[PDB]
C-alpha cells in the first residue's frame, strides 16, 4: 500500500531513501514524533523540507535560517520549483484509481509544502530577495504560475507579504524619571556623578536593549562577523559591541582621570551603584561593562581606591565578578532562570556559534557519497533561536532623549587609537597610585558639586 | 591532581578555535558541542605526571577589546596564536604579549608562540621569522596544522612544561 512515484530519470525526488543519501539521529523530534534529520543530499533535504506525509515546521525554520552555507538562494528556488512540478506516473498497460490517489496524497500536499516554504522564506528571510532582485523576479513569476483552486489563498497570502516587505507605547505605567544634580534640559552639566545613577542605568539599559534586539541571525550564521566583510554583513552586532566597549572605556576613564583619592572612591562607588541597578533590570551586558572596567589593568591595580569602598558595594562587585568565573557558570544558570525583559551578554553566543561551525564538518561521507551535515546547522539555529527569545519583550521604562543622546555620543577614546588610549589610561593609573615602594601622592579636587550619592531607591512612590 | 588554567589569544581568522577543539576532541571523532563542561577540560599525562588542562578560548569575542584584560587575568599560561598565511596576525603577537605582561604584572609569564596552518591562502610567515621572534621573547615556538592535527599536543604540552619550569626556577 505505497503510492508508486515517477522514475528518478524524470523526477529526481522519487529516488528512494538509502544510507547513501539520508541518515537520521536516533531520537525523535520534540512535540511532533518526526524523525530528526542528521544528514543528507540537498535533493533529500529539500524532499523532507516539502515532505508529503506531514508538515515539519522545525525543519523549515532551521533550514531557511542556515541553508546558505551549502546551497545558494538561486539554487534553492530552482529546487523547490523543480519539486513543485511533479509529473504523473506513466500508465502500466491500460487506462484513475491510483492516479487520483497520487494527485490527492502526493501532488497536492507537496505543492502546499512548497508554498509554505516560499511564505516562510519571504516572511522571515526577505534579505535574500533584497540583495538579489532577480531572485524576487523568479519568485513572483513562479507564484503567478500557480493555478490550483486549493492553492489560491496561499498564493494570494504570499503576494500580500511580498508587497508589505517592499516598503520599510507602554502596557503598564513606567516609573518616574530620576534626576540628581543636573536639571532636565541642561545637557552641558551631564556627567557620571551629576546624573542620577538609577537613570544612567535605565537609559543605558534602553540603548543596550535596542542594540541587542536589532541583531539578526543573518549577521551570525556562517560566523560572518569574524570574516573580512563583517562591516557589510554584521553592522548591528558590531554597533552593539562598539557601544559596550565604549562604556567600559568611559568607566575606566572616569576612574583614572579622577586623581583625588576621595573623589575616585566616589566615582567607583557610583559605578558599582549603576551595576546594582543593571542587575535589578537584568541588563547583563551592562553588568559586564562594569565588571570588565573593574578588571581592566588600569583600574584593577588601584588598591588604595578599593580599600575605601564600603563593604556592601565590594560584595555587590564581587558577586558580579563571580558570574564570569568558571567559564560563565553562574551567568549561564542565572540567565536560564530569570524571565524577560533582559539584555543578555552576546559574547557567549558568538563563541558558541563559532566553535560549533569550526568544530563540526560541513559534510559527512557514507559509502563514498557526500551528505550535507544538517545537525551542525541545527545546533547553530538553536543558538540563534535562544538569542531571538530574549528580543521580543521590551522594557517598561521611559526614554529621556537628552540622557540617551549623551550616552550615544559618548567618545572616551577621542581621536586616539586603541593602544595609545589604553597606554594613556594605564600611565594615568601609575601617576595617581604609583607602584610600591613609591609613596602615595596627594591630588587636588576636580568636582565643585557634592560627591554624596542619592542611592538606588526611587525618590517618589508609583 | 594539578590543574593548569591555559588561555588562548590571537587575532580572528587564525584558527584559535580549531587548535583548542583538536586538543580536546578524541583523535577520530569530528564532533563538538561547546556548551557542555567537557568542551574545555582535558585530563592528560605530560612527562609522566597526570594533570588537568582548563583551556579558555574566547574566539569570536575579539571586538569586545576591553574584555581582554579580564579574560587574560584568569590564565597561568598563554598560547599566543597567529596564522602562517596572515602576516598582520603575526605582527599583532607583540601587542598580545605586552598586554599579558601588564595584566599578570610580570616580565616572565609562561607563554608559547603558535603558528597555525589551516587551508589556503599560501604561507606568508616563514618558520624562521617565528623562531626568531620567539627567541627574542625567550619562549618556545610550535607550528601546528588544523587539517592533520600535527603539533596540537606539542603546543599545549610545551606550555605546561613552561608553567612547571616557572614554578621551580
Amino acid at each position: 500500500e505505497q503510492m508508486r512515484l515517477p522514475s528518478a530519470d524524470v523526477y529526481r525526488f522519487a529516488e528512494p531513501d538509502s544510507e547513501e543519501n539520508i541518515i537520521f539521529e536516533e531520537n525523535m523530534q520534540p512535540k511532533a514524533g518526526i524523525p530528526i534529520i542528521k544528514a543528507g543530499t540537498v535533493i533529500k533535504l529539500i524532499e523532507r523540507l516539502t515532505y508529503h506525509m506531514y508538515a515539519d515546521p522545525n525543519f523549515v525554520r532551521t533550514f531557511l535560517t542556515t541553508y546558505r552555507s551549502f546551497c545558494k538562494p538561486q539554487e534553492l528556488l530552482s529546487l523547490i520549483i523543480e519539486r513543485f512540478e511533479i509529473p504523473e506516473p506513466e500508465p502500466t498497460e491500460a487506462d484513475s484509481a491510483e492516479l487520483k490517489r497520487f494527485r490527492k496524497e502526493y501532488i497536492q500536499p507537496v505543492q502546499l509544502r512548497v508554498l509554505n516554504v516560499c511564505r516562510h522564506w519571504v516572511e522571515h528571510h526577505f534579505y535574500d530577495f533584497e540583495r538579489d532582485a532577480y531572485l524576487l523576479q523568479r519568485m513572483e513569476e513562479f507564484i503567478g504560475t500557480v493555478r490550483g483552486k486549493a492553492m489560491k489563498k496561499w498564493v494570494e497570502s504570499i503576494t500580500k507579504i511580498i508587497q508589505r516587505k517592499k516598503i520599510a507605547t507602554f502596557q503598564s505605567s513606567p516609573p518616574t524619571v530620576e534626576w540628581h544634580i543636573s536639571r532636565p534640559g541642561h545637557i552641558e552639566t551631564f556627567d557620571l556623578l551629576t546624573l542620577h545613577p538609577i537613570e544612567i542605568a535605565r537609559q543605558l539599559t534602553l540603548l543596550e536593549s535596542d542594540l541587542y534586539r536589532a541583531v539578526q541571525p543573518s549577521e551570525l550564521v556562517g560566523s560572518v562577523w569574524t570574516k573580512e566583510d563583517k562591516e557589510i554583513n554584521s553592522p548591528n552586532l558590531l554597533k552593539m559591541i562598539r557601544h559596550t566597549t565604549n562604556l567600559t572605556l568611559w568607566f575606566e576613564k572616569c576612574i583614572v582621570e579622577t586623581e583625588n583619592l576621595e573623589e575616585r572612591v566616589a566615582v567607583v562607588s557610583r559605578i558599582i551603584e549603576i551595576l546594582q541597578v543593571f542587575q535589578e533590570l537584568n541588563n547583563f551586558n551592562g553588568v559586564l561593562e562594569v565588571v570588565s572596567a573593574m578588571n581592566s589593568s588600569p583600574v584593577y591595580r588601584l588598591d588604595h581606591t578599593f580599600e575605601q569602598i564600603p563593604s556592601r558595594q565590594k560584595k555587590i562587585l564581587e558577586e558580579a565578578h563571580e558570574l564570569s568565573e568558571d567559564h560563565y557558570k553562574k551567568y549561564l544558570a542565572k540567565l536560564r532562570s530569570i524571565n524577560p525583559p533582559c539584555v543578555p551578554f552576546f559574547g557567549i553566543y558568538l563563541t558558541n556559534i563559532l566553535k560549533t561551525e569550526e568544530g563540526n564538518p560541513e559534510v559527512l561521507k557514507r559509502h563514498g557519497k557526500e551528505l550535507i551535515n544538517f545537525s551542525k546547522r541545527r545546533k547553530v539555529a538553536e543558538i540563534t533561536g535562544e538569542i531571538q527569545q530574549y528580543q521580543n519583550q521590551p522594557y517598561c521604562l521611559r526614554v529621556e532623549s537628552d540622557i540617551k543622546r549623551f550616552f550615544e555620543n559618548l567618545n572616551p577614546m577621542g581621536n586616539s587609537m586603541e593602544k595609545e588610549f589604553t597606554d594613556y589610561l594605564f600611565n594615568k593609573s601609575l601617576e595617581i597610585e604609583p607602584r610600591n615602594p613609591k609613596p602615595l601622592p596627594r591630588f587636588p579636587k576636580k568636582y565643585s558639586y557634592p560627591l554624596k550619592s542619592p542611592g538606588v531607591r526611587p525618590s517618589n512612590p508609583r | 591532581m594539578t590543574e593548569y588554567k591555559l588561555v588562548v589569544v590571537g587575532a580572528c581568522g587564525v584558527g584559535k578555535s580549531a587548535l583548542t577543539i583538536q586538543l580536546i576532541q578524541n583523535h577520530f571523532v569530528d564532533e563538538y558541542d561547546p556548551t557542555i563542561e567537557d568542551s574545555y577540560r582535558k585530563q592528560v599525562v605530560i612527562d609522566g605526571e597526570t594533570c588537568l588542562l582548563d583551556i579558555l578560548d574566547t574566539a569570536g569575542q575579539e571586538e569586545y577589546s576591553a574584555m581582554r584584560d579580564q579574560y587574560m587575568r584568569t590564565g597561568e599560561g598563554f598560547l599566543c596564536v597567529f596564522a602562517i598565511n596572515n602576516t598582520k596576525s603575526f605582527e599583532d603577537i607583540h601587542h598580545y604579549r605586552e598586554q599579558i605582561k601588564r595584566v599578570k604584572d610580570s616580565e616572565d609569564v609562561p607563554m608559547v608562540l603558535v603558528g597555525n596552518k589551516s587551508d589556503l591562502p599560501s604561507r606568508t610567515v616563514e618558520s624562521r621569522q617565528a623562531q626568531d621572534l620567539a627567541r627574542s621573547y625567550g619562549i618556545p615556538f610550535i607550528e601546528t596544522s588544523a587539517k592533520t592535527r600535527q603539533g596540537v599536543d606539542d603546543a599545549f604540552y610545551t606550555l605546561v612544561r613552561e608553567i612547571r619550569k616557572h614554578k621551580e626556577k
